[PDB]
């Protein structure tokens, strides 16, 4: 039971590093979104970058 | 005027979405205004030569 409470301890940890993974407002690893656009030339073109789920 | 250029003095974007469909439309609009002020100096210009012919 000691290494199963140390076992939820790491678990939930990584629930709390997971949630804190934002820049600005916006994240790609917490999952709150399917991806991200980004300007690529002056007319607007997309540079896409699929979000990953950490 | 904005009307001259296409534009209206209520647009504007609310959406991501909507910038991107106005960065095409600020586009049509740089277009036309460089092409009516090319117009405008090239009157001007034949107004400088018909002066001299004038004199």
């Amino acid at each position: 039971n000691a290494l199963k409470s140390d076992f939820d301890s790491l678990r939930d940890q990584i629930t709390k590093a997971a949630s804190n993974a934002k820049f600005n407002g916006v994240s790609i690893a917490d999952g709150t979104t399917t991806k991200l656009s980004f300007l690529a030339n002056s007319d607007g073109s997309a540079f896409t970058v699929t979000a990953k789920t950490l | 005027t904005l009307g001259g250029l296409g534009l209206t003095a209520t647009s504007s974007f609310t959406t991501a979405a909507a910038a991107k469909t106005m960065i095409g439309t600020i586009d049509t609009a740089l277009q036309t205004a460089t092409n009516k002020l090319a117009s405008l100096g090239t009157s001007s210009t034949g107004l400088d030569t018909h002066l001299t012919f004038v004199g």
